[PDB]
RNA sequence: AAUCCGGUUAAUAUUCCGGAACCAGAAGGUGGAAUCAACACGGCAACGUAAAUGAAGUUGGAGACGUCGGCGGGAGCCCUGGGAAGAGUUCUCUUUUCUUUUUAACAAACCAUUGAACUACCCUGAAAUCGGUUUAUCCGGAGCUAGGGUAUGGUGUUUGGAA
RNA sequence: GGUACGGACAAGGGGAAUCUGACUGUCUAAUUAAAACAUAGCAUUGCGAUGGCCAGAAAGUGGUGUUGACGCAAUGUGAUU
């Protein structure tokens, strides 16, 4: 048989579109005034991102060492405004918008752009709507623990730093797309994934499903989780399969 | 006149896509269209520019405030901020 | 009627390919390839068009006197009036609170 | 291309030692130009009159060259 | 209860002379035929004097320690006051409404500005005057 | 960054010729301007001028941006009424029918007049009996209407070029 | 007045039903344009980064990723009801 498509997804005409992408939405350097106390910045600019959903935050602050201004990009937070001052450090405000070492603020509240290591620069609870709320810490070598969108709970250090509030840009997934153009639109600006195939709808030597004189996949589609690459497709490791009727 | 009884601004659809999605759609695009109120200046010059950006006219507050998809605030970003002032407010005291 | 051509190599309608048509004191309808239009600076703070400013493209600039670059008061051709004017006031007024603030410190 | 608009203004521009020449043309409206060929312009003049043409003509710097359209 | 009368001190926000501190001389509460609104006569200062340290020369410090003024009639909406006041010795009935229609009396009026605040600078009693603002 | 017209060859031309310009760089050749101690004045203001010292550093702007829809102006074209010059037709008719009746880059002054603005901003003033207003319903005590100003300025006007 | 006149030119035939694919879109260049493919919608699967999927002979190597579950990856079904 070829090499299936899920095999040539390793660059090339697969990689993202990020010309029109004005930057990667990061916290700010883990630096001594976030450290010991705050710093204060500016929100200049919130503007739209394309290929992402939410919109994001350009933030102006003062470079403590140096005479000149450093734009931070952000991913804003649900209630920010361009002109609001925004605060970053162990002893800012539990302010929406502000961001603060989760080990500095009280169990339920709730965050976005969470650090998984301390100075990581953002990393869960990023995309439109999202968030993650604080469940508890450990004061004794401080671990602090959060439960992740996905449902997950997760230990992060105490000194990981998190935004106050939801990330911005709503219930986007709510609105039917309607249309391939739409979708089409959607992914234009994101990479070269779609529209898809069906593997049914190939022939033998294009994938594990092809084939036949009917459509249909042979064998089951829940496959191991070692299995090769060319192999691995359908529906691989599950542990269940079919409609759910009550989760958790 | 009416023009329409049902389909509203969902008229340019024409008959296509099946009546729940239109339906779904004319919530959300009667929404994301909507003007809401500016609370920093009291005007209801609050009009969307892509999904989660919505701008105000004038010659005063030239902002632009993040918000929801749709609408100007979401529920969960309403409720986050209550909770998250009834925090503020007693680790101050 | 009278039809004209490009007077240059450039085959295709771009933005560099801008033309209009002149009457020549030959009797002759021609092209006359012309730039883009020019740009007035806009404000720092309020993206305003700046007055008293004429729309040129970015290096004509270098060829104006100094007086018609700018205007005679503060962040003249960089800022706005009614910026400026925001700016001497808040100013003012977050030193003034500076000022109480530090006397009712001690 | 300039305009002059003053015989005073004219004059001085003929005194100076980048006016090469100077020319005389006639118009059917019996309206008189009187142009100034300098290094980077040529200066016109115009004169609605024969008799202030006729002075401005004698009015001209000696050594100038006068050439007649 | 007035907030603009003679000696207080002022900021001009519009015009050349945006975002300089003045001196009020005469307040003028009514619009008269030549500017009919609440207009203010000031004397303000056009270039501060430069700091001048212990390191500095004789010579130099003196050059640096000049007041180039400048004399106006402002409406009262393109002025911000503020509390701080002047001293206002000799420049009480000086300029008038008379000394702008002439230039002589201007560049006059002007000098004499020159010489009260350039000696009010030394031995500084009003130093938050001579000192520009930062926006 | 910056070039136009007219002409010219068997055959090149925004490149040659005639005429008229423009840009960039270098040196500083004159003239002017400011400065007697220091780097100009005017205007309430928007902002104005023939010039109007400005190193490092910083910040801002321009370059610099989709697509559809109608509305308003300009230029060339098209059409039309006279005059002129030549031509076509003319048993009869046709004060007829046809052709020509042109004006560049660049420079200057004006400029919403004559066509397109209350477009943006400023000043006075303080609006319910609310008014203003677009084909399209937006705007105003965060200062409407009105009155007067300031700026943006040509493929507009009047000229130079240029008959 | 030729009972003629969108006078040439230009320029829809219409209706009653059954099978089938919802629709617009896409392909066998040179015998197949379809009921095939795609699609919105529906559902399932993996994965919280010391990770999932993909790559490379190797690497102090690459893609997804200017990303973070309202995401990326892997399948199925095929608008709505
Ligand atoms: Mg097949
Ligand atoms: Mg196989
Ligand atoms: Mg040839
Ligand atoms: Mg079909
Ligand atoms: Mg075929
Ligand atoms: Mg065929
Ligand atoms: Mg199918
Ligand atoms: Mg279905
Ligand atoms: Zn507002």
């Amino acid at each position: 048989g070829r090499v299936i498509r899920a095999q040539r997804k390793s660059g090339g005409i697969f990689q993202a579109h990020t010309r029109l992408r004005k930057g990667a939405a990061q916290l700010r350097t883990l630096d001594f005034a976030e450290r010991h106390g705050y710093i204060r910045g500016v929100v200049q600019k919130i503007i739209h991102d394309p290929g992402r959903g939410a919109p994001l935050a350009k933030v102006a602050f003062r470079n403590p060492y140096h005479y000149r201004t450093d734009v931070e990009t952000f991913v804003a937070t649900e209630g920010m405004y361009t002109g609001q001052f925004v605060y970053c450090g162990k002893n800012a405000a539990l302010t929406v918008g502000n961001v603060l070492p989760v080990g500095e603020m009280p169990e339920g509240t709730i965050i976005s752009n969470v650090e998984e290591k301390a100075g990581d620069r953002g990393a869960l609870g990023r995309s439109s709507g999202n968030y993650v709320i604080i469940v508890g810490h450990d004061v004794d070598t401080g671990k602090t623990r959060v439960k992740l969108p996905s449902g997950a709970k997760k230990v992060v250090p105490s000194s990981a730093r998190g935004v106050v509030g939801i990330v911005a840009g709503g219930g986007r997934i709510d609105k039917p797309l309607l249309k391939a153009g739409r979708a089409f639109h959607k992914y234009r600006v994101k990479r070269n994934c779609w529209p898809r195939t069906r593997g049914v709808a190939m022939n033998p030597v294009d994938h594990p499903h092809g084939g036949g004189n009917h459509q249909h996949v042979g064998h089951s589609t829940t496959v191991p989780r070692q299995s090769a690459p060319g192999q691995k497709v359908g529906l691989i490791a599950a542990r269940r399969t079919g409609l759910l009727r009550g989760a958790a | 006149t009416k023009r329409t009884k049902k389909v509203g601004v969902t008229g340019k659809y024409g008959v296509r896509y099946g009546a729940s999605l239109r339906r779904d759609v004319r919530k959300i695009e009667v929404q994301q269209h909507s003007r809401y109120q500016c609370p920093f200046c009291g005007r209801n010059t609050v009009k969307r520019t892509a999904a989660g950006i919505w701008c105000c006219n004038g010659k005063g507050c030239k902002k632009v405030l993040a918000g929801g998809a749709w609408t100007v605030t979401t529920a969960a970003a309403t409720s986050a901020r209550s909770t998250i002032r009834r925090l503020r407010e007693m680790v101050e005291v | 009627a009278q039809r004209v051509t490009y007077r240059r190599r450039l085959a295709y309608n771009t933005r560099s390919n801008k033309t209009r048509i002149i009457k020549t004191p030959g009797n002759n309808i021609r092209y006359l390839h012309i730039k883009k239009l020019g740009t007035i600076p806009r404000c720092g703070d309020t993206g305003v068009p700046l007055q008293g400013i004429p729309a040129l493209r970015p290096r004509e600039f270098a060829r104006l006197s100094h007086n018609q670059k700018k205007v005679q008061r503060a962040y003249g051709g960089c800022l706005s009036a009614n910026a400026v004017k925001d700016r001497i006031v808040r100013a003012f007024l977050i030193e003034e609170q500076k000022i109480v603030k530090q006397k009712l410190k001690q | 291309p300039r305009q002059i608009s003053d015989i005073k203004q004219f004059l001085e521009i003929a005194r100076r030692k980048d006016a090469t020449s100077a020319r005389i043309k006639k118009n059917t409206n019996k309206d008189v130009k009187f142009k100034l060929r300098c290094s980077k312009y040529l200066y016109t003049l115009v004169v609605a009159d024969a008799k202030k043409a006729e002075k401005l003509r004698q009015s001209l710097p000696p050594d100038l060259t006068v050439t007649e359209v | 209860v007035k907030i603009l009368k003679p000696g207080k001190v002022a900021l001009i926000t519009r015009g050349r002379f945006a975002g300089k501190k003045v001196v009020i001389l005469q307040a003028i509460d009514q619009g008269s035929k030549s500017h009919p609104f609440g207009h203010a006569v000031v004397a303000g200062v056009e270039r501060y004097p430069l700091k001048v340290t212990k390191s500095m020369g004789a010579k130099r410090i003196a050059r640096r320690s000049r007041v180039k003024p400048f004399i106006k009639v402002v409406n009262y909406n393109h002025l911000m006051p503020t509390r701080y006041a002047l001293e206002l010795d000799n420049l009480k009935g000086l300029i008038t409404a008379d000394t702008f229609k002439e230039p002589t009396q201007r560049s006059a009026a002007r000098k004499t500005v020159k010489k009260t605040f350039e000696e009010k600078y030394q031995s500084g009693k009003s130093a938050w005057f001579f000192t520009p603002l930062r926006f």
